[PDB]
This record gives structure tokens, C-alpha cells and sequence, in this order.
């Protein structure tokens, strides 16, 4: 008796934190894990394939522009040759409240690669918004 | 010699008292669009980017010293900080600019010595 | 082709299209009303009329264009802006054969929309005219919200700009132009606040509670545009520390600001606190 | 800001645009190539390096 | 702009609206009805009136974004969260010549929609003046709904934070961190696992029943926070296993609970049990 | 007590200076800062990345066609061989009263590469429109 | 006082000559202005970037069918070789009543490519409708 | 990326040019003129900072 | 992977240098600098673990 159901979390109740500061981001993807595959073939049929070389981490953050705000074009104009700063994410899935974290994705040593400023369109109601891209070390999910 | 008739701290050298020169010279032309403007702040934002773009450029070029532009020079110009509402009302527009400049090796001393 | 901008576009629209509705319908000696609005619910007509119907007004997007605010040196005005206004009209035929009377003042509405294609009281208006309108749902909708038989209806829009109620009237034109160059030493700003924190953190003590009561405390510094052996700076101290080390740091920054001496010294470039303040700093 | 004299004093020349001249006159061409210098290298040693 | 959540915004919409648009209409010294409902079904007018009619609201996705709570230490207080609210007007004039009363009238809302693009009540809400209004078809099934005659109406757009009710009070500040670092041993906890299970197993008897009773036996070991020639473990059992063996099982454990020697070695490390539980097995 | 919220701001409020003129335009777009990635991998497992070289930036202006209006085409038709004027490019983001500026971004040593020409269609009732497209050295975002 | 707005001139009010005669066309597309991109890089940092070899011009012109009318294929059809005439091309903009000229475009020494027949559709209602392609040598934009 | 920081020196001793390549002039290409010059030398050091 | 085993060794007994190759400085690049050593060695032998 007393069947227990339960649904997935919905996919707008989550938190980013950027190095130790929490910054309102709209969208976040990205997260992906990704395995070479190397194959191996003898000549009396045996086929071996085994995990391979784990790649790198290509993450973009989407959020809009407001007044006296420009972190992340600081971030990424602070690029001198191969020196930068270095920051780690952290975006978890909350509760409802708010009050309790669910899960969590932990992204290490994470720095910007490219900048996109809004698309500045005379003939749109719509709001401005800015997007960067980072690469990264790894990834890793850990449920709370 | 490259050194001027005044042995201060500043301007001991001609090629920073010429370097300034040329600076302020250029500046104030780079300014001169917006008179006949209205003396309100897009106006001042417009005189910031241009100033700042010359200043970077002249950074690049190598005329000033530091590894980022940050520490090569600023601009100050606006309400409370270069102009106040008397200056406004007459019409003026105050920007203040500091530069870094590189001073030239004028002694190099050789030590000898025989433990090597 | 220019348009003036004007707060009462609508109306000018309106007369317009009554003048020209007027030309070309009382030219056979013959006189039609003309009406801005609809008959009434299943009302009767004692006379032939013509209603022009305004029944859609929207803000002109594809039009819509990013520029800056006028300016008028002269009279020291900040011109105000406007915004494009869309406004559609339907163009019927009310009635009191092949060759019929409505057949003929409909003809007459066609040859008056076809040749103002530039409207004649505003040329610099931007037309559509007769666009193709809707199926036979929509009319049939429309003409059971009116109540009454389905007929036929042209079609006509305009777009026109508003001028908008905001205008500044004391904006003084720039006549002078004033610029001081002055000398800056090679320094990295971060630097400097970074030594002062550590200054700070020093005085207070050095014990790692000091370091933790200093962990959300900003320092910044300004240069002060107000002495060649040594360089003035603004030291601002905003962010949340514990009560115990709030007056502490104020203390300190007092003391700093009082003293001439160089406090810290980066690159060989000596630092002189010449100004302070930290009234945002919360000590809860 | 960079006007055109300047460009024509410090940037560097592309190589699509040329005049060739062939004894007295002038004839129009597509490609030219080969105008190197080369010398040789003349080496010596001894023995005690 | 900076806009204040509240958990009345759409009163203060009202307000906003009423006020902006007596402004724009009784500046010519006429009196005209303001309502914020429409009239009744066929119902009669004895005087002119503006009807302001709030018809759509919903959640406002576009401006969403993902925030966490605000904290303030000072009084240890977790502020409340919000939703934004959309809302849409349509304002509409209503009777009791080109330069017709119904005329003025709408232009004068026109120029007070058009001049309050930020609102003068709420500068910091979002709006969308005089959007893109619908085709015919809507029009007629929409007073056909109200059961009256089309007429020109304006469309209003704005967007305002809605307080939520979801309030901590007594969330104390993070003053004092401790921590300590201790040594564990290079050991693997799969590896702890399985000897455990596998000395469970030898323990029992040993015989192919034993394996089968123990296929659905989860037995896990996490470290005692809690000697240096041996190390502790908490010892937790669960699943599903027979009637038979759950007792000698739970025997087996408060037995290897009680003695202090060792029962496994793995990479010459001894491992000892301090704790276990095993109230999650059923042995049906 | 009182929380206080902000909303991005509109993409359609801004204001295009070209040179020390201004020029009401359309459409911006392409205001995008690019840097490419280095990497270099161990044998012990090290994996290396750093931010490479920056891209140069590629930027579309958009905006209808006027009589007795040819600055753009004028523009791009003075090129002889490899010189042509280079001018500041400035996109500033402003209020609604369009009397204070709120964010910029600078443009430095934009040239035209192309210009296209509104596509001439006797069955359409829009309106003409040009488009050039400039190639630039840096953009900055500066925040007033 | 008295502020004056203008708006864009129609895509439709246009006038194309091809030689010395006036065709009736239905669309023109293609008049791009394109320049290649130069660059060179210093080990010190410097970029230059300048102006390359202006690209030739593809321009197509499409319009309907009709009785006995056959210029176009003729035009292409009278190729021996690689020898062709060459025409200009025109293309202004008029005002609404067709009296007087606003805006031209120059297309100097045209000739034909590629000839596009209609697309014989049994179950279409539509216009039978002929195109053709041309190369030019440069285009010029003059405001009268 | 300022140039007011050496990382690693490579020192080449008594260098002459023995070769020197002009650029070639084509019509159809986009490219800047570039010229190459070939040095012999001594020996090559390399000094860390 | 953690590098706290060993699979196959091969081991190269008497190696000393002949050549050395520095990186190549190119401005157009987005490599990283690398340096090649070439050495010549007695036998080699595999061991497996």
C-alpha cells in the first residue's frame, strides 16, 4: 500500500557562484562529459574498445546587462598573454524555497575564452543581454 | 645630454617634457568636436572614449610605462570630480589626465673583480 | 519627403482623409455622409453614409530607428523625441444590379485610396494602402459583432510620428575647453590596496581573528588631484566586519590620515594617506 | 584614428600591384618571381679550433 | 531603475494609471469617469467614461532569472523571495466629425501612454506601450463578448516584482570556523566492503544457501570520527535476506561489535569494528 | 525589509556615434571579443590550457536608405590600394529620456569591408535598407 | 519647435535600364561592394590590417514571362567564345509619382552568366517567371 | 604581452647573411610582400631570466 | 592513470645528446614553445612488469 511517487526537479530552481561571489545568471549549459574511444582489432575477430582520453569542459553563461555592472568583461580583459585568473563554478538545483540544496555541479579552474555582447536591435522590445564562454578543467556532480 | 634647464624630479629630461607636450597638444585636439554641444554627460562620455583611445594607442605605441593600460594612465571628467554646476552654467568642460612616462639609463657602472 | 512631428496626429490623419474623401465622393453633385465611427447595434440608416473606422493603433517597430536627442545651441533646447504611430482605417459603405450605387461609391473610395498613395496633407507619411485583409472567418466575426449584413471594406494604413512632452530648455553649449596633463608614478592599483590591507591587518594585531574580522572588507583607493618624493592617495573602507574591530579600523584610518609619513612603500614609490573615509563600513 | 598618410608611411606594402619595365618599354605581367640574392660560404679550420 | 517588491502591485498599478491619465485628461477642464471594470452585458451609458480593464496576467518567464536568497546578517534575517507579474491593459473610451469628442479623447490617452513609456509611479517596471494589437477577427468575437458596437482600444504592457511570504528570522551569521585535519589510511572502501561480506559469509558456514542469502545483503563502512595500530569503522546493513539467517546475521555483527581484535587485514591495515547497525534489514 | 529589483535594460535604447558624428542607425551586431586556447599535454597526465591570441572583430551596422545620403558608400568607395580612413566606433546604451548614457562600448580603427545594398523587390512593401560591415582592432566596455 | 522626421525610401519604387533601354523588372539582388582583408603580424604585437583586392560584382535580375519577348536569352545566347556585348546597368530610385530620381546605382560593364527558365509547376497558379545572372566590373552609388 | 619582461634570451654570435629572398609579385594574391634573409653563424646560447 | 603502477618499462643504457632544436618564433602561431633533443644510446631492452 501507499505508493510513493516522485518527479523531477524542475529545471529554473538553481544557483551559480562564481569563484566565492553568487552571481544571477538566465542559462547555463554546457556540462557535459565527454570520452575518446580507442578500438582495437585482431585478426581472429576479437574487437576491444576502452574509454579513451577525458576532454575539456566548454561552458556558456547567458545573463542580461544592467547598469554599473561589466564582472565578466573585467574578467576576460584581464588577459595578459597566457596569464589569467582562474575561478571555480559551482551551480546547484535548490529546493522550492530556496532554503536546501538538492545537487550540485562542480567546475574547477574554469577561464574566459570568448565575450558576446547584446545584439543592439532598434526594432525589438526585448531585454539586452550579454554571454561568455569559459573552458575548464573537469566537471563532477555531487548530491547533496 | 638630453636633460633641460630645470633639475626636478619632473621634467629633468626632454623627452618627457616633450612626450607631455605633444600629449596635451594632442588631447586638445582630439577634444575640440564637442563645442557647440550640449555640456551634459553623454558629451563628457564622448570626450572620455576619444581621450581614452588616444591614450591607449600612445600606450601601445610604448610611450608610457606599465604592463596593462591601468597603470600607464586615467581620465577624470564629469560632475563632482572635474566640473562643478558654476563651471556647467558657463559653458566649460574640465578633464584632468595623469601619464606615466619612462625615464632613459643616464649612468652605468662596471664593477671588476678578480675571485671569479 | 519630411513630416512634422506633432501630439495631434491622429485628428491631422483624419482630416486628411476627409478632404480627400470629400473630393472624390461629392464630385457628381451628389452629397455623402461621412462618419469617423460605426452605426449603433442593429441600427437603421435614413441616409447613405460612409464610415471611416480607426479600430487599430500600435507602436511602428519596423520603423523604429536609434537616434540621439536634437539639439538646438542657439536657444540652449534639448528638442524632444517622437514615437511612429500605426494607424489602420476600414473604409465602408452603408446603404439608405451591376451599375448600383454602392458599386459606384465604393469605385469612387478605390480611385481616392489609389491615388493617395502619398496622402496629400502629410507626403511624408509612410502608406499601405488597400493591404489584403482577412479571410472570410474574420469578416464574418467582425459582421456578427456588428450585427448586420457582411459588406465590402477597404482597407488603409499610415504611420505618422508623435512628438513626445519631454524638453529641457537650460542645456548651456560647450564654448570652452580647459585640460591639465600632470604626471602619474608606475603603479598597480591593487597593489596598493592589497599593501594597505596588509598594513591594517598588521596594526590590528596580525592574530588570525583579526584576518578572519577583515575577510569581507574592502579597500579601495582613489588618487588624490590635490609633493614629488611622495604620491596621495583616497583610502575607501566599505563591507561588513565584527564590532570589537570596527572603531579599531576607524582609529587606524584616522591615525593614518593624521600622520604625513608614508605608510607603505611599493617599487620605491612611497604612499601618503591624505584623505579617508569608511561610513560604510557595517560593524554588526 | 589612423588617416591615410600615415598608413602610406608605416604599413606595410602589399605585393599585388606592380610595373614592369623591359628595356625601354613597359609590358604588363601576372606573375614575377626568382629575384634572389645568393652567395656562397667559404669555411677554414685549424687545429687548435 | 530600482523598483521596490511589494505584495500589492496591482493596486499600485491602478493608482499609477488613474493618476497618469486624469492628468492627460482633465487638463482641458472637463471631468471624465475613470473605471477599472468594463460595463454590463448590453447596458446603457448616461455619461462619458474611460473603462480601464486589466485582462491578462501571468508569470513573466522572459525577466525570470536565477537569484539565491538575500541574506542580512545584521538581523539575522533571510529576505523573502519574489515573482515577477505581467499585466496587460486595454483602455477603452465610451460614448454617452473628424474632430469628434471619442477623437480627443483617445488621443489624449495616447499622449499619456506614449509620454509615460517609464511609468512616473513605478520608474523601475518594465512596460510595453501600445503593443501589437490583434487582427479583426478577435476584435468582433471580443465585442461580441461585451455585446456592443467595436470601438478603439490602447494596449498597456508592464511588469512588477511581486513579494513572496517565505520569511527566516532567526538564521545566525557564520562568526567562528574550526576545522581539523586528521590521517586515514590508503584503503579502499569497496575493498572493505567485500572482505566484510566475505568474512560474513565464511562466518555463517559457507555453504551455496549462505550465498544465496546474502546476494541481496548491501553491507557499507564509512570511518570513526572516534589507536594507531588499527582503525574503526561503522558497520550499516541492509536489504532483504531470509528468516533463517537475519538473526544469526545480526548476532554475527554485535559479536564483531563487542570483540576489539581485528577482524580483516587489507594491505597489512587491520580493520576493527566500533559500531554497527542493521535495524534497516528485513528478513522475510 | 524593502527588497529592491532591477531589470536588465532594453536592447533598443541606444545611440551609434561614427567618428565625432552622430549616424542613427538600425541594427549593431558582432561586438564580440574572441581568444583562441593553448594547449599542451604531459605524459604524466598534465594538461595545460591558457588563453591564445585575440581575434580581431568583425561588426555589421544596419540602417535604411535616405535621400541625399551616401556617407557609407562614400566611405568604403574612398579606398586606394591599402589606404583608407580609420575611424572610432561608439555604442553607448542610455536611459529612457535618452538624456544619460549607462554603458559604452568603444570601438577602435573600424574600416568597411563591405557594403551591401537593399535587395530591390517590386512584390514587397518594406522599406529599403543598407548594411556595412567594418573590421576593427579592439572593443572595450566601459561602464558610465 | 518644429521638428522634422524623415523615413526610408519604399524597395519597390525603383527603375531598371539595361543599355540604353528601360526593362520592366521584378527583383534585382546582388549589388555588394566586397574587399578582401590584409593582414600582418609583428613579434612584438603589432597588427595591421588594411584593405585588400576589391571583388567583382554578382548581380541577378529576375522577371516574369511574356509574349513574344525574348531579349534576355538572346543576349546570352549571342556568345561566340569569350566574346559578349557588354552592357551598363542602372537601377534608381524614383519618388511615388515616378517623376523624378532619388538614388542610382551603376553597374558598369554587365554581361550574362546564367539563364534560369520557369519552373513549369502543372499544379501551380503562379506566375511564369525568367532569370538572369550577370558579371560586372564595379558598382557606384550616386545621390542626385 | 607588454615587452617590459624578458622570460628566455637565445644569443647568436658573429652572424652574416649569405641568402636574401624578395618577395613575388602575383597579380592574383592578397598577401603582404615579405622578405627572408639567411644568417651563418658561430654558436647559439640560451640564457633563462 | 594516477601513475602509482607501472605496466612495461623500456630502458636505454648509455644516452648522451647530438642535436638540439629550439622552437620556431612565429608570430601567426598559437602553439606552445617546444624543444627538441636527439640522443644516441648503446641497446635497448623492454621489462615487463
Amino acid at each position: 500500500e501507499q505508493i510513493a511517487v516522485e518527479y523531477p526537479i524542475p529545471t529554473y530552481r538553481f544557483v551559480v557562484s562564481v569563484g566565492d561571489e553568487q552571481i544571477p545568471f538566465n542559462n547555463v549549459s554546457g556540462l557535459d562529459v565527454h570520452y575518446d574511444v580507442i578500438e582495437y582489432k585482431d585478426g581472429i575477430g576479437n574487437y576491444y574498445k576502452m574509454p579513451g582520453q577525458r576532454q575539456s569542459i566548454n561552458i556558456t553563461l547567458r545573463k542580461g546587462v544592467f547598469p554599473g555592472d561589466t564582472k565578466l568583461f573585467d574578467w576576460i580583459n584581464s588577459i595578459q598573454l597566457n596569464q589569467v585568473e582562474k575561478k571555480d563554478i559551482a551551480i546547484s538545483l535548490t529546493n522550492e524555497a530556496g532554503t536546501e540544496i538538492l545537487m550540485t555541479w562542480n567546475v574547477a579552474n574554469a577561464f574566459p575564452t570568448s565575450f558576446t555582447s547584446p545584439s543592439f536591435d532598434a526594432t525589438s522590445n526585448e531585454i539586452a543581454v550579454q554571454e561568455i564562454a569559459l573552458t575548464a578543467d573537469r566537471v563532477t556532480i555531487q548530491a547533496a | 645630454g638630453a636633460r633641460t634647464l630645470e633639475d626636478n624630479d619632473n621634467w629633468r629630461y626632454i623627452p618627457v617634457r616633450r612626450l607631455f607636450n605633444s600629449a596635451e597638444r594632442d588631447i586638445k585636439n582630439a577634444m575640440s568636436f564637442a563645442v557647440f554641444e550640449p555640456n551634459s554627460q553623454p558629451t563628457w562620455e564622448r570626450v572620455r572614449s576619444a581621450v581614452n583611445n588616444y591614450l591607449y594607442s600612445l600606450w601601445q605605441q610604448g610611450g608610457l610605462a606599465g604592463n596593462k593600460p591601468d597603470d600607464a594612465y586615467f581620465v577624470q571628467i564629469g560632475k563632482d570630480i572635474t566640473m562643478t554646476d558654476d563651471d556647467i552654467k558657463q559653458g566649460k568642460m574640465i578633464i584632468k589626465i595623469g601619464m606615466a612616462a619612462v625615464r632613459p639609463a643616464e649612468f652605468i657602472i662596471l664593477q671588476f673583480t678578480q675571485n671569479t | 519627403t519630411i513630416i512634422i512631428a506633432s501630439d495631434n496626429a491622429i485628428i491631422e490623419i483624419n482630416q486628411a482623409l476627409n478632404t480627400i474623401l470629400s473630393q472624390y465622393l461629392n464630385i457628381t453633385g451628389q452629397n455623402i455622409d461621412i462618419r469617423f465611427d460605426l452605426p449603433e447595434i442593429n441600427s437603421i440608416q435614413s441616409e447613405p453614409t460612409v464610415s471611416v473606422f480607426l479600430y487599430e493603433i500600435h507602436e511602428d517597430l519596423q520603423l523604429r530607428s536609434a537616434e540621439s536627442r536634437r539639439y538646438n545651441p542657439s536657444t540652449n533646447t534639448l528638442l524632444p523625441g517622437w514615437v511612429n504611430i500605426n494607424c489602420n482605417y476600414l473604409i465602408t459603405y452603408w446603404d439608405a444590379q451591376p451599375n448600383n450605387q454602392a458599386a459606384q461609391v465604393m469605385t469612387r473610395i478605390l480611385n481616392a485610396l489609389i491615388n493617395n498613395r502619398q496622402l496629400t496633407g502629410l507626403p511624408g507619411a509612410y502608406t499601405r494602402i488597400i493591404p489584403q485583409q482577412e479571410n472570410l472567418n474574420s469578416l464574418g466575426n467582425f459582421w456578427q459583432a456588428l450585427g448586420n449584413r457582411p459588406r465590402l471594406s477597404l482597407l488603409y494604413s499610415i504611420t505618422v510620428p508623435m512628438k513626445l512632452k519631454n524638453i529641457e530648455d537650460n542645456v548651456i553649449p560647450v564654448s570652452k575647453i580647459s585640460a591639465s596633463v600632470d604626471q602619474k608614478p608606475n603603479l598597480d592599483n591593487s597593489q596598493i590596496n592589497q599593501a594597505l590591507i596588509d598594513k591594517l591587518c598588521v596594526e590590528l594585531g596580525g592574530t588570525e581573528d583579526v584576518r578572519l574580522a577583515l575577510a569581507k572588507v574592502n579597500l579601495t583607493t582613489k588618487p588624490d588631484t590635490e609633493n614629488q618624493e611622495n604620491e596621495s592617495v583616497i583610502v575607501e573602507v566599505s563591507g561588513i566586519t565584527s564590532v570589537t574591530y570596527l572603531p579599531q579600523i576607524k582609529d587606524t584610518l584616522t591615525k593614518w590620515k593624521s600622520s604625513q609619513e608614508a605608510i607603505v612603500k611599493i617599487n620605491g614609490v612611497s604612499i601618503v594617506v591624505s584623505k579617508e573615509n569608511a561610513d560604510k563600513l557595517i560593524g554588526i | 584614428a589612423i588617416t591615410p598618410e600615415q598608413i602610406a608611411v608605416e604599413y606595410p606594402i602589399p605585393t599585388y600591384r606592380f610595373v614592369v619595365s623591359v628595356g625601354d618599354e613597359q609590358i604588363p605581367f601576372n606573375n614575377v618571381s626568382g629575384l634572389d640574392v645568393h652567395y656562397d660560404v667559404i669555411e677554414y679550420k685549424d687545429g687548435i679550433g
